[PDB]
């Protein structure tokens, strides 16, 4: 049986990046190959392993996470970098072995008038650790006294949307993402390239 | 040949002041990314921005930058006479087999 | 992460200069270290860079032939030297590096970021 790629990167739809989805793979082939030969990718590149050596290698897990994000910010998603996305949304870890891959979606996920349903984290009180999530969306306080749940000055809603029109510049269009990790432990191999 | 940047700039504190850096075929033109950085006197040059558009952390929120046609822009905004630096512009070229730097621009204070 | 640098230089024409650089607080190994240049009143200028897992340095054009890039594993160290000098290689050297570890692209090849993000406090180099 091979690994069930078509449904990561050929699903109808994709998360906001502040709640973004994970995927487990495991007890399956997964021919690589079909990845990094295709021509559907605007960005792919991989860390601690190069494309051509998943075909031979074998794990104990693997893991796919899936999100929108505009076209600029997909430099974000890197090891050691930092910015609204790095630090509130999604972190990648120090040691990531794995790939990240992604592709213009402006015919899929904008609308006219602007899609509004895709939102990002904005405000923090501290910064994630590697691969965090949360939902909560409690206001952000930082002025002299509480906010008590009322927004105002320094008392700001957390999350803002992206709005994607149909017909702005590239870097403003929508990007859908996927994130690959490779895990291997003492514990046995569950997924391997095809041979 | 190196991208080509505007020597001097100047506003009034609390304006906005911007900035303007470009390329030619090669390079900005290839559709490759834009960043700057910023230097004070007797000091190493510091990033300000990544990406044509990221800012990093601990950079102020006023500095903002974009990339069109073959060209980049800086923006400086609410300025303050702390934002008195030589500015700089930088992205890769194909045709040098490395990274090009614009001639610099100086910000001045009106006062 | 924090880069340390050489101290300054003073020599005559068609001598040669070895200038050094070391990291600090995190892994050497896995990331690019360039070298730029800065004449007194002008604008910055690449050299070449360096991977220390793979040795071999890229140069620019104008400096390929009189410069050299080299490192350490076991020191975190990376040296460059100049050679025969003249009046205009008067200028400021700093060591800088990448944010990220180099990176595999589709067809293998390792590659890196032209983002300077770490710099090191600049050599003076001088010549009479
Ligand atoms: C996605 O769908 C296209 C069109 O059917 C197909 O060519 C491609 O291989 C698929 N990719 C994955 C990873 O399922």
């Amino acid at each position: 049986n091979l690994c069930p790629f078509g449904e990561v990167f050929n699903a109808t739809r994709f998360a906001s990046v502040y709640a973004w989805n994970r995927k487990r793979i495991s007890n399956c082939v997964a021919d690589y190959s079909v990845l990094y030969n295709s021509a559907s990718f605007s960005t792919f590149k991989c860390y601690g392993v190069s494309p051509t050596k998943l075909n031979d290698l074998c794990f104990t897990n693997v893991y796919a996470d899936s999100f929108v994000i505009r076209g600029d910010e997909v430099r974000q998603i890197a090891p050691g970098q930092t910015g609204k996305i790095a630090d509130y949304n999604y972190k990648l870890p120090d040691d990531f072995t794995g790939c990240v891959i992604a592709w213009n979606s402006n015919n899929l996920d904008s609308k006219v008038g602007g899609n509004y349903n895709y939102l990002y984290r904005l405000f923090r009180k501290s910064n994630l650790k590697p691969f965090e999530r949360d939902i909560s969306t409690e206001i952000y306080q930082a002025g002299s006294t509480p906010c008590n749940g009322v927004e105002g000055f320094n008392c700001y809603f957390p999350l803002q949307s992206y709005g994607f029109q149909p017909t702005n510049g590239v870097g403003y269009q929508p990007y859908r993402v996927v994130v690959l990790s490779f895990e291997l432990l003492h514990a046995p191999a569950t997924v391997c390239g095809p041979d | 040949s190196v991208l080509t940047q505007p020597p001097s700039v100047s506003g009034a504190p609390g304006q906005r002041v911007t900035i303007s850096c470009t390329g030619s075929s090669s390079n900005i033109g290839a559709g490759y990314d834009v960043h700057w950085y910023q230097q004070l006197p007797g000091t190493a040059p510091k990033l300000l921005i990544y990406g044509n558009s990221n800012r990093p952390s601990g950079v102020p929120d006023r500095f903002s930058g974009s990339k069109s046609g073959t060209s980049g822009s800086l923006a400086i905004s609410g300025l303050q006479p702390e934002d008195e630096a030589d500015y700089y512009c930088q992205s890769y070229d194909s045709s040098l087999s490395g990274s090009i730097f614009g001639g610099g621009t100086k910000l001045t204070v009106l006062g | 992460v924090q880069l340390v640098q050489s101290g300054a230089e003073v020599k005559k024409p068609g001598s040669s200069v070895k200038v050094s650089c070391r990291a600090s607080g995190g892994t050497f190994s896995s990331y690019a270290i360039s070298w730029v240049r800065q004449a007194p009143g002008q604008g910055l200028e690449w050299m070449g860079t360096i991977i220390p897992v793979f040795g071999a340095p890229d140069y620019a054009q104008k400096f390929q032939g009189r410069v050299t890039i080299t490192a350490d594993e076991s020191t975190s160290t990376a040296y460059m030297e100049v050679r025969s000098l003249r009046s205009e290689d008067t200028a400021v050297y700093y060591c800088a590096r990448d944010a990220s570890p180099y990176y595999y692209d589709r067809s293998g090849y390792p590659r890196w970021a032209e983002d300077l993000h770490h710099w090191g406090q600049g050599t003076m180099v001088t010549v009479s």
